């Protein structure tokens, strides 16, 4: 288990997370705030 | 001809010597290194610049120096 | 309009007395770190003819029979200024006359 | 009205653009039966893009001879025509993150240097240290000023590799 | 050769930034200009260079010439 | 001789060399030759040059204490 | 010896200390050098002096009745004659900007040949006819007021610069309105001082 | 020692767990005040927030708990700033912002030179021979004619509690204030309005039954009530 979670501590696997992380937090943000282009509430 | 400066920072490990494809190195006795040995290049008329020497020295910077200049038929490393 | 003579002669006489009596004592004195012996000074040898020509000639400073230091060369310059000057507000005074106002209103 | 730009609201152009796309929607939508997915995906299309044109009305935007709105950028040009929110805003919120994501990772890297070999450490990623770090940079501002007050952000040339002369 | 004029040289050692803000200031570098050709010539270079693309900015919005406005090729 | 030519062996230096690749940087000393060489101390590095060796020869003159 | 301090509290500068007129400021630390220092000095004791004559010719062109400083100068651009108190004294332009260019122009290289560093800041002499300077602790005590109502009369020329920029009204109608209408006519009510009030 | 701990179970951190500090929770998960400097910095700058609080929370509640009760006839701090702007004697608004805020810079830049040198404002013949009283105690805390009554000269146990109390009333002030913008941008009525739709229904009144506070809340009830 420790060896595997230092192979999911390496640099690809947490980027892949980091990645995975951020554009699912883009992508439901555009989705249920469809075209954001103006700073209005 | 391409000309071969070797200087006093040298600690005689005779890994240019090695690296060298035209024989143009040698090992002279010194005293200002621990090993006694100092590189010399006495045939520097044979040499083409091809720097392997500079990539087998240890020392940081190079205490070995290829300048290329005056490009000859052996420096041009010709077989015609 | 203003006459060019009167306004010329005043210009070319009033630059030269600042030149001979007021600027003068201040003159001789922004020379001294900007060509001075200590420095410097002569920036060319002499040897041959350019080297010679790049050496001052002997008329420049010779001698000064003024009791200040006001060469003819200072004069030169001076008396240029004062032209200058003097046909600035001929200018000035000409374009008055013409009917243009070029200050702002 | 400033640069020479009229509202979205009161512009002309932007509606000529809003009814070309709702026309070629609405010739996109025609070619389905009414209780078909791709109907329902035509009109949540027809809605979004009705939705974002009147989003992007009553909201300030400004648009010049073709609809397409434009964006102030000036600020107190901006503030005083209520554009702030336009450009000033976002720089300031990508400010804010972007310093903390460099915080983060100056954080990461001071803290991962102390240790024997420092690039095991910066090619295997300590998770919990790096989560640690990554929920404690909220204030970076503050303490990035403070390590510039104290000295402890900037090193000296003297310590820093530079290139011969 | 006249008693008047500006030495380069002295007007290089007069500015001088006081309180160090330049260190030396421009001092020695009128031997640096006048030894080096390749100093004149990146300045001349630089120079006419900067002054060329003045006439690339200037001669469309200004026609300096007769019906050359009309000449869209040209 | 008394003491001893160079630093104390496994203390920090700091190379002065400008040519070197590791100027102003900190090192460990490995050895330093009591014979008398040219560049007698020899300094450690934890990173590598582009060449990849870590290990080189100073001066005495060119290894000071590192400053904190 | 010092004068005061613009702040109480600031870190003391150990160069001002001697000076005339010391109230600590430099928050900037300019002027370090001893011979800017100097130089700063005799420039800030000159600008004190124009600017009390030229606050002194503000103030009296206006208590007297006689218009304000901003359309004093205005007979050169409408054609007018000039006019001082009422003497209407025959001058033209033309004869005018020379004698003031070649009259300055003679003060100023007279000043500037001076070649003492205290004669540059105080020459006395000519310029001291009756010489209330004798005694060194009244020297001191006039140079620090001639300081202080110099700086005052410095920013009294910037605020007739920017009152007159921001607003139309002379200074006297402008001080008129201050103490009519305190809370509804400043600087804030102007519109163009602060923009969006 | 500490007063108490704002998360038990959880690591104190060193510079605050030895801290003889008024009102210390060990609430420093960024480790902002780990310099003693920055410390006082950050204590100073809380004061002030918390002086700002109290004075803003009560002017919002007690003359809207009056005008709640009928006694008085103001209205709520949303709006007393433009009728006031609108009234017949009306002083200009970039008049009072300017000169209250010049008002504010003299007593701030008081602030800033007596903290960034302790007992500065002390120094003689400064401010018309009332300089004198000038001098802070400690920080944030200057006395004199700050503390006419003499309330602070007691016994020091006494001035820790009285610092606690003002600390922990400042908090909940800060906390107040900051519940007061939110639910007037959200539910776009006063403090007292609310509290009574709190009151009156406590269900249906709050942060979650709006769109405002929480978006796609409503989506979800109008999905669960179809
Ligand atoms: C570098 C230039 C650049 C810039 C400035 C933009 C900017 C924009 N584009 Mg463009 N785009 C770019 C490059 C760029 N893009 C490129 C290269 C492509 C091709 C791949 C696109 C393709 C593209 C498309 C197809 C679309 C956009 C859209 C947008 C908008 C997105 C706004 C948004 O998502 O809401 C704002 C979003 C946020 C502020 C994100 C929130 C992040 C903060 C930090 C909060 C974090 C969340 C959470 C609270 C954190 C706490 C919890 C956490 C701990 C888990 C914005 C106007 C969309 C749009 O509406 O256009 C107008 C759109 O339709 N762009
Ligand atoms: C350096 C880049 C830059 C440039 C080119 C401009 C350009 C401009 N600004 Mg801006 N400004 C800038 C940065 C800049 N700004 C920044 C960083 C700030 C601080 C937030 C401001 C704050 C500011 C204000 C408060 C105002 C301007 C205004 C103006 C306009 C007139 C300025 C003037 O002197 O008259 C002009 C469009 C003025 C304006 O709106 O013009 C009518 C105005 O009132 N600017
Ligand atoms: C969709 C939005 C979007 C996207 C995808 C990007 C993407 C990018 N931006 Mg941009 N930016 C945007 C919107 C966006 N920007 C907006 C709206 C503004 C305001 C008008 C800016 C202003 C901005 C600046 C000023 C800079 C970038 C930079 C960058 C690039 C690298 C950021 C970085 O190093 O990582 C995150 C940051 C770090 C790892 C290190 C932190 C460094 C930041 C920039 C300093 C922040 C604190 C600093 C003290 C504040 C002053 C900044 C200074 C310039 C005055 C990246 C391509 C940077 C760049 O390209 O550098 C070459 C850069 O310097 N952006
Ligand atoms: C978080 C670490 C970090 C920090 C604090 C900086 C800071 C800086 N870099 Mg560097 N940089 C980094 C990583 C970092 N960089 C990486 C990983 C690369 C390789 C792609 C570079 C490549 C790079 C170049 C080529 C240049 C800089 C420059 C700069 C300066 C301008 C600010 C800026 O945003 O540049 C913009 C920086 C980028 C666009 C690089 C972004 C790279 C990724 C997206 C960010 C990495 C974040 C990291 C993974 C977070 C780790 C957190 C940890 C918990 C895991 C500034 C001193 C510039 C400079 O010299 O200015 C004076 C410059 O020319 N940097
Ligand atoms: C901005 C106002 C402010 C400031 C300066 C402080 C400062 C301090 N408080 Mg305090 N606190 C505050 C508001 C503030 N607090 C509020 C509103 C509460 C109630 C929720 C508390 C509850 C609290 C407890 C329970 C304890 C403290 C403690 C402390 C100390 C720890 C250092 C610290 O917090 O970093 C400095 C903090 C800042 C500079 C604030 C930064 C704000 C950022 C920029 C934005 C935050 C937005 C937010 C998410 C909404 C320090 C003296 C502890 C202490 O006294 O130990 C010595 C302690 O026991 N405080
Ligand atoms: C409002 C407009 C600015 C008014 C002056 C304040 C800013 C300049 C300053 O403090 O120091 C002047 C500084 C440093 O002074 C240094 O030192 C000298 C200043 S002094 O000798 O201390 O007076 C200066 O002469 C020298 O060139 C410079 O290197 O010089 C600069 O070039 C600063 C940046 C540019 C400033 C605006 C021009
Ligand atoms: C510092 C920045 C100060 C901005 C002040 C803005 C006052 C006006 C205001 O709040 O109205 C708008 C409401 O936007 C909102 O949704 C509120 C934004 C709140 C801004 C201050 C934080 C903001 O401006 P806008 O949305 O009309 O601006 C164009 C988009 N950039
Ligand atoms: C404001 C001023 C100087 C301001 C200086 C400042 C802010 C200095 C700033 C700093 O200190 C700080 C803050 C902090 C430090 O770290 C840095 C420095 C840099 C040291 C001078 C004005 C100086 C003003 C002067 C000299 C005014 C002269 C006026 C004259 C001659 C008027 C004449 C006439 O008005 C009449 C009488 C009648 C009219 O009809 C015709 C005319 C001709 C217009
Ligand atoms: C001064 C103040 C407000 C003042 C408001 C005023 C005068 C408003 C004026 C008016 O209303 C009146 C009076 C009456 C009306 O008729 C008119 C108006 C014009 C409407 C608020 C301060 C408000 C201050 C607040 C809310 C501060 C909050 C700070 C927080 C939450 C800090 C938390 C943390 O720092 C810790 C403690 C530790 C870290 O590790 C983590 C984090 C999270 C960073
Ligand atoms: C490497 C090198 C070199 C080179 C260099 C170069 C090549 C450079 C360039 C440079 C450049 C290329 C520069 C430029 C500049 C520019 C400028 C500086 C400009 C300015 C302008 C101005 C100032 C303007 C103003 C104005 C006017 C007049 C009008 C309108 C308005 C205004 C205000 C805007 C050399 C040889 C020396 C040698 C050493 C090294
Ligand atoms: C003899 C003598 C004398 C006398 C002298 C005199 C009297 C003089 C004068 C003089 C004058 C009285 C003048 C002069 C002048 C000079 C010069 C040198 C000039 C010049 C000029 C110029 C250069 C011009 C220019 C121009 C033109 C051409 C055109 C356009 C404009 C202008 C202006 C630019 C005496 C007795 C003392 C002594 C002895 C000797
Ligand atoms: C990753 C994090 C994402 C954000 C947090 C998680 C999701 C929370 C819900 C987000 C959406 C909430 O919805 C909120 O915003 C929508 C944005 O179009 C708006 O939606 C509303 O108005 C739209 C037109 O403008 C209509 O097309 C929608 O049918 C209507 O519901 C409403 O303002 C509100 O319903
Ligand atoms: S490779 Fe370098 S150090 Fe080794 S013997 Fe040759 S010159 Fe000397």
């Amino acid at each position: 288990m420790k060896d595997f979670t230092t192979y999911l501590s390496t640099a690809p696997v947490v980027g892949l997370g980091w990645a995975i992380f951020t554009s699912g937090l883009l992508i439901e943000i555009n989705r249920f705030f469809p075209d954001p282009l103006v700073f209005s509430f | 001809a391409h000309v071969v400066k070797i200087y006093d920072t040298c600690i005689g490990c005779t890994q240019c010597v090695r690296a060298c494809p035209l024989d143009v190195l040698e090992m002279v006795p010194w005293d200002g290194c621990k090993a006694a040995q100092m590189a010399s290049s006495p045939r520097t008329e044979d040499c083409v610049g091809c720097k392997r020497c500079e990539t087998a020295c240890p020392t940081d910077f190079l205490s070995v120096r290829v300048y290329l200049g005056n490009e000859s038929t052996r420096s041009l490393g010709l077989a015609y | 309009m203003i006459e060019a003579p009167v306004a010329i002669g005043g210009s070319t006489v009033a630059l030269l007395g600042l030149g001979r009596f007021v600027f003068l004592p201040y003159q001789r004195r922004r020379t001294d770190m900007e060509v001075g012996p200590g420095k410097l000074g002569p920036k060319t040898t002499g040897d041959t003819f350019f080297d010679r020509l790049q050496k001052p000639a002997s008329f420049v400073e010779t001698k000064s029979k003024d009791p200040s230091g006001f060469g003819i060369i200072d004069v030169l310059g001076w008396g240029a200024l004062g032209h200058v000057f003097g046909y600035f507000l001929l200018a000035c005074s000409s374009l008055q006359d013409a009917g243009i106002d070029a200050f702002p209103r | 009205d400033v640069a020479g730009l009229t509202p979205c609201s009161e512009s002309k152009a932007y509606n000529k653009l809003e009814r070309k796309e709702l026309k070629t929607l609405e010739k996109r939508l025609k070619k389905y039966e009414p209780g078909s997915a791709p109907y329902l995906a035509l009109q949540a299309t027809k809605e979004r893009t009705q939705n974002r044109f009147k989003n992007y009305a009553k909201a300030g935007l400004l648009c010049g001879n073709d609809g397409l709105p434009h964006l102030i950028s000036d600020p107190g040009l901006a503030l005083r025509f209520n554009h702030a929110g336009e450009v000033f805003i976002p720089t300031f919120g990508f400010l804010y993150v972007a310093g903390y994501i460099g915080h983060v990772g100056r954080q990461y890297i001071i803290k991962s240097k102390e240790d024997a070999k420092p690039t095991d450490k910066e090619i295997i990623l300590d998770v919990p240290l790096a989560l640690q770090l990554a929920f404690q940079g909220w204030a970076w501002p503050l303490a990035a000023i403070q390590e510039l007050r104290n000295g402890s952000l900037l090193e000296k040339d003297e310590n820093i590799t530079v290139s011969p002369r | 050769n006249f008693g008047i004029g500006h030495r380069l040289e002295a007007i290089l050692e007069a500015h001088t930034p006081p309180a160090g803000g330049l260190g030396a200031g421009h001092k020695g570098l009128f031997h640096t200009v006048n030894n080096s050709l390749h100093f004149q010539l990146g300045l001349a270079l630089a120079s006419v260079g900067t002054i060329t693309s003045l006439v690339a900015q200037h001669m469309y919005s200004l026609p300096p010439y007769a019906y050359l406005a009309v000449d869209f090729t040209t | 001789k008394k003491k001893e030519v160079g630093p104390k062996r496994g203390s920090l230096v700091k190379v002065l060399r400008p040519e070197s690749y590791w100027y102003n940087q900190v090192g460990k000393v490995v050895s330093v030759d009591q014979s008398g060489i040219r560049y007698p101390v020899v300094v450690r590095f934890e990173n590598q040059n582009y060449a990849g060796v870590s290990t080189n020869n100073y001066a005495l003159d060119e290894v000071t204490d590192p400053p904190a | 010896q010092r004068a005061g301090n613009f702040a109480p509290g600031s870190e003391p500068k150990e160069y001002l200390n001697d000076l005339p007129g010391n109230f600590n400021f430099d928050p900037l630390e300019l002027g370090k050098e001893k011979g800017t220092l100097q130089r700063y000095r005799e420039a800030e004791l000159i600008h004190c002096r124009w600017a009390m004559l030229g606050a002194a010719g503000c103030l009296a062109v206006e208590v007297l009745g006689l218009g304000n400083w901003y359309d004093a100068p205005l007979w050169a651009v409408t054609g007018d004659k000039p006019t001082w108190f009422g003497i209407e004294v025959p001058f033209d332009i033309a004869t005018i900007l020379g004698v003031e260019v070649v009259a300055m122009a003679v003060a100023e290289g007279l000043r500037n040949d001076n070649q003492d560093m205290e004669k540059r800041l105080y020459p006395g002499g000519a310029f001291d006819p009756l010489g209330f300077s004798k005694d060194p602790k009244s020297f001191e005590d006039k140079k620090l007021k001639e300081l202080k109502n110099g700086r005052l009369a410095m920013v009294a020329c910037l605020g007739f610069a920017g009152q007159h920029a921001a607003t139309g009204k002379p200074i006297l109608e402008a001080l008129g309105d201050h103490l009519s209408s305190p809370f509804f006519n400043n600087f804030a009510t102007n519109g163009v001082s602060v923009p969006g009030v | 020692n500490m007063n108490g701990n704002w998360l038990p179970g959880s690591q104190t951190p060193a510079h605050l767990k030895d801290l003889k500090m008024a009102g210390n929770f060990g609430f420093d998960p960024l480790n902002l005040g780990a310099e003693p400097e920055a410390l006082r910095w950050y204590q100073q700058a809380e004061l002030v927030h918390s002086r700002t609080a109290m004075m803003a929370v009560a002017g919002i509640l007690i003359p809207g708990l009056f005008t709640k009760l009928g006694a008085l006839n103001v209205p709520q701090w949303y709006e007393a700033g433009k009728v006031y702007i609108e009234g017949e004697g009306a002083i200009p608004f970039g008049t009072l912002l300017m000169s209250t805020l010049f008002s504010y810079a003299f007593v701030e830049g008081k602030r800033w030179q007596d903290f960034r040198n302790p007992g500065s404002q002390a120094e003689p013949g400064t401010f018309f021979g009332l300089e004198g009283m000038f001098k802070g105690t400690d920080n944030g805390y200057p006395g004199g004619i700050f503390d006419p009554l003499g309330y602070s000269k007691t016994s020091p146990e006494k001035l820790d509690e009285l610092k606690l109390k003002e600390i922990k009333n400042g908090r909940l002030a800060m906390v107040a204030f900051l519940g007061f913008a939110g639910q007037y941008s959200a539910t776009g009525k006063g403090p007292i309005d609310n509290l009574a739709d709190h009151l009156a229904d406590p269900w249906h009144n709050t942060f979650a039954e709006n769109g405002v506070s929480v978006p796609g809340l409503s989506a979800v009830e109008q999905a669960a009530a179809s």
